[PDB]
């Protein structure tokens, strides 16, 4: 039967290693009948092809896929149902995107610093994320300088003062705050697994792949048993996954 | 007035703007 | 020459890889007798204490090389077996106290005596027993300590050197 | 709050780095140590008033 | 201290008050507009030639384009950049030996260039603020206290002073056998 | 860079200078400045021997020339200065003030006061071997906080718009008349006895550690250890 | 600025302001956290 | 504050009164009414079994309704139940209303009978909006429905905390009897839209495309993209690739879509002088009324992909 | 065929600055530091009742903008701009985006009404 | 179709490499064919021009010489009950306990900025300069004093 | 074996091809060599021009004949506005590209053409040696700005994966439909549903004037919280509104006609296949192509899809007409 979902966003930075395996394990489960759409902020990247091996050992074959952004979904956000974003950890998160992520804030129980919990709390479950690092969107502009209101020498549609007139085609990023209007928003940290680190083996590189896989069977499992309670139907359809992930 | 402040330098004979607009008003 | 933007490709691999393009050509040599101590310390540091049959063991139970990994004996997986005290899981004992007298070069502005770097030092074997009383006066530790010293002034002959290398081999061998 | 920042400060091996902005006051005295050029203790043209 | 108090400025402790670091603008339109950071009292000197103590630099809101991105590319070169000059030696003299005051604005600004730690106001909220009570702190205090000689000496070369010598450059300062 | 509707002109000379002909000292400056320059400098000479790569050679002589060769006037054996970066100042509230540091753009600060702002002291206020240089910080969108380039220092000053393409420092003339005495040097005499500043430089120079490690002529010894002995 | 929470001591008294800034003693406990907080 | 009475119980009826009895918090007062007091007591006890908050009432005529409660929501099965209610009784809710009171309708009725509706309650003194609801049972549950919110514009400023108890989207279309129209609307676009899909795919099987799940990420990125065409083409494709397997029951059936349908049409103007001012609402119709007859009425909306060609049945013969 | 421009030795015919076709990167603030969404709490359970908790003064007619809100979430995202877009005064809406912004610092609305 | 319209009116192909003048002028090795044309343009500017001393460099005295050389020795003569006003108050700063907003350090800055602005320091701020710094046990900081009372 | 940059060639400057060039020439870094052509070249001088204006970060080559465009190009890409003149730059002219083509070129074609187009450009360009790409593009001229198009690339596998960091400088959701011809069928059953949602958003507008709706935003916010909303309803919304409200109002002209939406619906019946002799009933789209027939029969076809509406049952006069004829 025609299921109640109206479609399912799963949103990231790239869209190109953890999105691409999440939407390869969830149409797997729901065995197609929900429309999963798998999004990020920047495009212009292919699948790695680790993510295509790492898949292929359970036996999803997530090669046909395309890495394809949410901006054809921005203007349909509020006819999606579920939101995803796929998104790494604030206090691992570094800019560069070349080097190994940095340590969490670690915090006492019952050599690392440790801190004390009352003191420094852990940022409790029951709030909600508004706004995320998956939220934004591309906003390109240009300012010519063959308009006359822009080559004038007194405007302020230039980044510089007197070195040239205008700017080319360059981008910002928006905000989104629309998470919020979906019915099920969730957020998923995860480590970035698409960039390898300094020198380390592909062995190495590919178990990271693994690791990323089994916190995707885990939040998957999780997300389709609360949209079962949710909407009221079978979502678990095919749990031929399920059965290698409880044993 | 009508003139610019670089008409003494430009129509000064023998340099070559003013060769180029002797040339210009007679072929 | 240049290829297409794809794949999130970085600008440069390194925060000093185009700083080190603006020394020249004797400061890139004062340079790599520094960090070329520091990249070989940390290369080996995984495999510190082995045999010359344990590395061999290293390299011959991962023989799977896609021509993009290295060495495997170079930044080894190994797990360590003190497996350590605290930043001295990333160099050796005698890296530390390198890096020290690194530091007091650094910020004595050139040529200094041997007493700017006696309380430094000794703090460390305070801290770590059991690696002062392996390597200390003994010929490998000694000079791993000052050979950064011609870095000071590379153009000095052996009677300077000599010289003002002589106070710092009297600490490390009292 | 000042023990445990100054602990894991200790341990922190990236900023161990000096920073001149925080280590140092570079000048302290009223004039500068060196001459700029200025000033010119002359008039010219359009000035009247001088001295 | 007035009759009839000016109802849109007011301030504390009369005037003119303690002296403040502020950040002042001008009456331009904001496509224009810059900030000056200065030293100044806390009621506004009017009545003056004299209408700041120091001028501590000036502050540009507005991001520029990074224009020396090709000279060495380092990390997040290509980014845009917020202009801002300082004059650290004038703060310095007028944050610890007279004593200004901040507002969160400058505070902020100068966290950033690395001369103060962020501000009281710059609140991180995701996480909440902490809860003190005396016995886990009197449990942390007494399992790692400093001793005292060794606190009063890093008391001594924070507050006091830091270029104490050494013995072997009193063994230097000290004449020699023409005159000793 | 030409604009439609207006005429260009040409500089005949980059400054407003004195002639090299009114004093016999300008005169032997030039002749012995003309002497370690080249007459035609290309892409195998010394001053362009630092292009030790390829990829360095297509970056330089490739789409950023005007802006490598606008940085510095004269020719030297680099384009700028090497970028190095600065320690964190510790933040007594922890973490909770540890993502204000991180903002959306880079941070740039600059020096001012009476020893710091001179235009006739440009070269001498961005030199790295002087203690009293002017400094400069940039707070990177991370939190990193680095040192300025060479263009980023000297975008603070007055444009010095010309360059100079003959001179090559390493060819100048060092044995029959340039020859820098030490006695010259000693006309200053230089005392630590008579003047205490250099010493007191040095010892802000040296770290502190003693200080606290003082009550543990007293010598500093390595410690004895009473388990192996 | 002194905060005046609804849950302080009402002043009935139609000559001046409706609300006292007398506390209850769980407004105390929080200054005094607060206070310790800004004391940091 | 004001006391709040809901009138009907049934499989939508019942989770309103139980959002109501949870949200107010001791605020607003609850009554309850249904067609039968047996209902209204099992309801009531259900409510009470399980935690109430708030004092509720159990009543057997509307009389005790009126002159109880300000606010009457009701919720019923059909529109002939919320005829007969509001107008047809003698003892009505809008023929015996109060001055200031404030009658919603959540039934899915015509357009006249909320005209008629509206007037008599304006001539009463009354205030009637018509809100028809869209959503899921369980929905209803959880809390999320739409409503289309019809009438006075300070009425429905008043009623949004209310409305905000049981329903996330809660729009205000203006004028009364506009409520009623936008469920109408947005159900013949449901119809259209999923013909449209129907054909869409029918179309793609006879190109010979063969990877559908691409082609739906292709249409959804496209200007040709619906709702109806995410939910209905994992169905879609293995109605048409297997046309002899029977479609599966679903929630949503053509019976359940054909019966506001047949509000449309009488609620329309005169069609008869052109014969056929809505050409693809008519052809989605006559694609339903197949798919009715046959024996695949209680079935899901998209065992319509096998009755296409039996909409052009009606299409060449009658003319 | 032939290359744009009279010059044709030249990639840029017009010559700009070099500076002028360099890259600007970008890195929005959610990137840095995220933005979290208070739930409600007994005190506050909905959002007219925060509206009614922060109408304090006489010229912050906050509880009159109810209407302008979906819900909690679509009162606690909204920014400034936002707030001018909905047709909100300068000094009510600078109430109430204040007051969401001391209760996502733990503050909540609880002060006293200076109206009589 | 609001491209179409705004066409290249501002902008102009470049110089191309060894071109001349608009005036004519070129960059030979003979230059009197070429003239100058700084004396046709307005003898005063409001502002700046792009090309108002782009390239104007300094002496090599300004970057090689040493700190302090510049400074005069200006005797700088004033009433004596001014000195008595001065030389009190430089007694009165320098004497200052060492509590809690005071380091003992002062006592050698007080004595220091009175040689900085000009003033000779008699015997009395010596006596009391060394006596506030042994009294805080600034044993060198005294020996500093004597030091600066040496090379006075 | 000469380590040089790719030479990539935009043929036709239109109404798309235009800011697919201008993408091009912002977004390649020095690491292309863009070939601009038109059949007049004051057209590729005058885009090259703004390029050069505007600030480009590659070096730029005007074009005027097919043969310096085929001896020139690595990479080809097409973006013209009807078949018969992507038929005639690829198979039909002397100089043409794919006839005429090199061993180990790529030429993708982004012009929505018929099946048979794709299917014997991609056949001799096999047969020639090189590669062929039918990609038709989905999306405004505001949105190729952006960087969003939608591609449904037909052709090899390989050449899609080299010519990605191409398509992602104009393009945001590039598919790969699979074999050449895929990408067309996908384009003809997109504008199908485009037909169809059109036609459909019509009639709602036309039921919401009917019943007494006034504002159409909020009918809009309505279906998009229920299962009623579509991409062209949400597009057309307000254009429809205020064609309905004003009835005697003409519509705007817009990058999108309904002529070229009725000859991409040609194409697809063209490509259609029939059952036993006839045609294949389809009760909504022929509706929609009524009514697209009875707007373009008026002289408003350059104009929008909203001009629809004034048609409609106008398009069933068209069908009482065909009634009337024994
Ligand atoms: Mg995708």
């Amino acid at each position: 039967m025609s299921t109640s979902s109206r479609g399912i966003l799963i949103a990231g930075l790239t869209n190109r290693a953890r999105t691409q395996m999440a939407e390869g394990i969830l149409r797997r489960l729901t065995a197609g009948t929900i429309f999963i759409k798998s999004g990020g902020v920047h495009h212009e990247s292919t699948i790695h092809p680790l993510a295509v091996k790492v898949m292929k050992d359970i036996g999803i074959d997530i090669s046909k896929q395309s890495v394809t952004s949410l901006e054809a979904a921005r203007r349909q956000q509020n006819t999606y149902d579920v939101y995803i974003s796929i998104d790494c950890s604030y206090e691992r998160r570094t800019l560069d995107k070349s080097q190994p992520p940095r340590a969490e804030v670690r915090r006492r129980e019952s050599d690392p610093v440790r801190y004390d919990p009352l003191l420094v709390p852990r940022t409790p479950s029951h709030w909600s994320v508004g706004v995320d690092a998956t939220d934004v969107r591309r906003r390109w502009q240009i300012w010519s300088p063959r308009d006359p209101s822009i080559f004038h020498e007194t405007s302020t549609r230039k980044f510089q003062d007197h070195l040239y007139e205008g700017e080319p085609l360059f981008m910002q990023l928006r905000q989104c705050p629309w998470r919020t209007q979906a019915k099920v928003s969730e957020r998923w940290e995860m480590d970035e697994v698409a960039i390898r680190y300094p020198v380390e083996r592909h062995s190495a590189h590919e178990l990271r792949f693994v690791q990323a896989r089994e916190q995707l069977l885990q939040r998957s499992f999780d997300l389709l048993t609360k949209l079962e309670k949710h909407y009221g139907e079978r979502l678990l359809l095919d749990r031929a996954l399920l059965e290698e992930f409880i044993s | 007035g009508g003139v610019p402040r670089i008409y003494y330098a430009w129509m000064r004979p023998g340099s070559f703007t003013r060769r180029r607009f002797e040339k210009m008003r007679n072929p | 020459v240049a290829k297409l933007q794809h794949n999130s490709a970085p600008t440069t691999l390194n925060f000093y890889e185009k700083s080190f393009q603006q020394l020249s050509d004797v400061q890139q040599r004062q340079t790599g007798l520094l960090i070329g101590a520091a990249v070989g310390d940390a290369a080996a540091r995984a495999l510190d204490g082995y045999t010359a049959e344990e590395v061999a063991a290293v390299a011959a139970e991962s023989g799977s090389l896609q021509d993009e990994d290295e060495d495997p004996v170079v930044f080894a997986s190994v797990t360590p077996r003190e497996h350590k005290s605290g930043l001295l899981r990333h160099h050796s004992y005698t890296f530390y106290l390198f890096s020290q007298l690194l530091r007091v070069m650094a910020t004595s502005r050139g040529d200094f005596p041997v007493q700017y770097v006696k309380n430094e030092w000794v703090a460390t074997a305070r801290a770590h027993p059991d690696c002062f009383v392996r390597e200390h006066a003994s010929l490998l530790h000694v000079l791993c300590i000052t050979m950064q010293l011609p870095v000071i002034y590379p153009w000095a002959d052996d009677s300077t050197l000599r010289e003002y290398a002589s106070g710092f081999l009297e600490f490390l061998t009292e | 709050f000042r023990d445990v920042e100054e602990r894991r400060h200790s341990r922190d091996v990236v900023n161990e780095l000096p920073n001149p902005w925080y280590d140092y006051v570079a000048h302290a005295l009223p004039f500068p140590d060196r001459d700029a050029g200025y000033p010119d203790e002359y008039g010219d043209l359009g000035q009247w008033r001088a001295p | 201290a007035r009759a009839v108090i000016k109802r849109r400025s007011p301030q504390l402790w009369g005037a003119p008050g303690a002296p403040i670091i502020r950040m002042r603008g001008h009456h331009v339109v904001w496509k224009f507009q810059s900030y000056d950071l200065v030293v100044e009292h806390t009621h506004k000197r009017r009545n003056s030639d004299i209408r700041l103590l120091h001028y501590l630099g000036k502050h540009c809101p507005h991001p520029q384009k990074s224009l020396w991105s090709p000279d060495t590319p380092v990390a997040q070169d290509r980014h845009l950049f917020m202009l801002t000059t300082v004059d650290i030696d004038a703060f310095k003299y007028w944050f610890g030996v007279k004593r200004c005051r901040l507002s969160m604005k400058p505070w902020a600004l100068l966290a950033k260039a690395g001369l103060l730690p962020p501000s009281l106001t710059q609140n991180s909220k995701i996480m909440p603020k902490p809860l003190f009570d005396k016995e886990s702190l009197m449990r942390y205090y007494l399992a790692n206290r400093k001793d005292e000689d060794v606190m009063a000496r890093e008391k001594y070369l924070n507050y006091e002073n830091s270029m104490v010598k050494t013995e072997e450059e009193r063994a230097a300062e000290r004449p020699v056998a023409p005159y000793l | 860079a030409r604009k439609h509707g207006l005429f260009y002109g040409k500089m005949r000379f980059a400054e407003q200078k004195i002639t090299f002909y009114s004093d016999r000292f300008l005169f032997r400056d030039l002749v012995n400045r003309r002497e370690a320059s080249y007459a035609n400098v290309w892409e195998m000479d010394d001053p362009y021997r630092f292009l030790q790569t390829e990829q360095d050679y297509e970056d330089y002589w490739g789409d950023n020339y005007d802006v490598y060769r606008r940085m510095f006037p004269e020719m030297i054996g680099r384009t700028g200065e090497p970028v190095q970066q600065y320690g964190q100042m510790p933040i007594w509230a922890g973490p909770h003030r540890q993502h204000a540091n991180k903002s959306e753009h880079n941070w740039m600060f600059a020096e001012i006061g009476v020893n710091v702002g001179h235009e006739a002291l440009k070269k001498l206020e961005l030199d790295p071997t002087n203690e009293k240089r002017r400094r400069f910080v940039i707070r990177q969108p991370d939190g990193t906080l680095r040192s300025a380039k060479m263009s980023e220092m000297r975008a603070w000053y007055w444009k010095e718009e010309w360059a100079d393409f003959r001179f090559w420092a390493p060819q100048m003339e060092w044995g029959i008349e340039n020859t820098p005495s030490q006695e010259q040097y000693q006309e200053h005499v230089p005392d630590t006895t008579d003047a205490d500043f250099r010493k007191q430089r040095r010892i802000q120079s040296r770290p502190v550690k003693w200080f606290y490690e003082s009550h543990y002529e007293r010598e500093v010894r390595w410690p004895d250890v009473i388990n192996a002995a | 600025r002194q905060i005046r929470p609804y849950y302080n001591l009402p002043s009935k008294s139609e000559h001046g302001r409706k609300m006292t800034g007398f506390l209850t003693p769980y407004r105390h406990w929080m200054w005094k956290q607060n206070e310790l907080w800004r004391n940091v | 504050s004001l006391n709040v009475g809901v009138v009907g119980m049934g499989n939508m009826g019942v989770p309103i009164a139980r959002n109501l009895g949870f949200k107010a918090r001791s605020a607003m007062y609850l009554q309850i009414h249904s067609r039968a007091l047996s209902k209204a007591k099992r309801v009531c006890d259900d409510l009470s079994v399980d935690g109430a908050t708030c004092a509720m009432r159990i009543h057997d005529r509307y009389s005790t309704m009126t002159k109880w409660c300000d606010v009457i929501v009701l919720a019923l099965a059909d529109v002939k139940a919320s005829r007969h209610a509001l107008l047809e009784d003698n003892e009505s809710l809008i023929m015996n209303a109060r001055k200031g009171q404030i009658i919603v309708d959540h039934t899915t009725v015509d357009a006249e009978t909320s005209r008629e509706c509206a007037h008599e309650a304006a001539r009463r003194g009354a205030y009637f909006l018509d809100a028809p609801m869209s959503g899921s049972p369980r929905a209803c549950f959880n809390g999320q429905l739409l409503l289309m919110v019809g009438g006075d514009a300070e009425t429905f400023q008043k009623m949004l905390p209310i409305f905000h108890m049981y329903a996330d989207n809660v729009f205000h279309m203006g004028e009364s009897g506009s409520g009623t129209a936008a469920k109408m609307i947005s159900q013949a676009l449901v119809a259209s839209h999923n013909a449209a899909a129907a054909e869409a795919l029918s179309m793609a099987h006879a190109l010979g495309i063969e990877d559908q799940s691409k082609l739906v990420q292709v249409l959804d990125a496209s200007w040709g993209s619906s709702t109806m065409l995410r939910r209905n083409a994992p169905l879609l494709q293995d109605l048409i690739r297997n046309p002899d397997k029977t479609p599966p029951t679903s929630a949503v059936s053509v019976d359940r879509l054909l019966s506001d349908l047949a509000h449309l049409d009488a609620s329309l103007p005169k069609r008869g002088g052109e014969d056929e001012p809505f050409p693809v609402f008519d052809a989605a119709l006559r694609s339903l009324a197949a798919a009715s007859d046959a024996g695949m009425g209680d079935r899901d909306l998209a065992s319509v992909v096998h009755y296409i060609e039996a909409g052009e049945a009606e299409l060449r013969n009658r003319t | 065929d032939q290359t744009y421009g009279p010059h044709k030795s030249y990639k840029y015919t017009y010559m700009p600055d070099p500076r002028k076709l360099a890259p600007i990167e970008t890195t929005q603030r959610s990137e840095i530091v995220p933005q979290s969404i208070r739930p409600p709490t007994s005190y506050v359970p909905n959002h007219e009742t925060f509206l009614e908790r922060a109408d304090i003064h006489r010229l912050r007619p906050t509880s009159d903008f109810k209407a302008s809100f979906k819900d909690w979430n679509d009162l606690f995202t909204c920014d400034k701009r936002q707030l001018r877009v909905r047709g909100i005064p300068r000094m009510t809406r600078d109430a109430i985006r204040t007051a969401v912004q001391a209760f996502q610092n733990g503050n909540p609305p609880e002060r006293f009404d200076t109206k009589e | 179709k609001v491209d179409s319209f705004h066409a290249n009116t501002q902008y102009q192909h470049a110089w191309p490499l060894l071109s001349h003048d608009d005036l004519g002028n070129s960059d030979q090795s003979n230059n009197t064919k070429n003239i100058m044309y700084s004396m046709y343009m307005p003898k005063r500017n409001k502002g700046t021009a792009p090309w108002f001393r782009g390239a104007d460099t300094y002496s090599v005295k300004y970057c090689e010489q040493g700190r302090y050389e510049y400074q005069r020795y200006l005797m700088i003569n004033r009433f004596p009950s001014e000195y008595k006003k001065h030389f009190l108050s430089f007694l009165s700063n320098i004497r200052m306990s060492s509590g809690s907003a005071t380091i003992p350090q002062e006592a050698l800055h007080w004595l220091l900025r009175m040689i900085v602005d000009n003033f000779n320091p008699q015997h009395v701020h010596y006596i009391a300069a060394m006596k506030t710094l042994q009294s805080a046990g600034e044993l060198d900081m005294a020996r500093d004093v004597w030091k600066i009372m040496e090379r006075q």
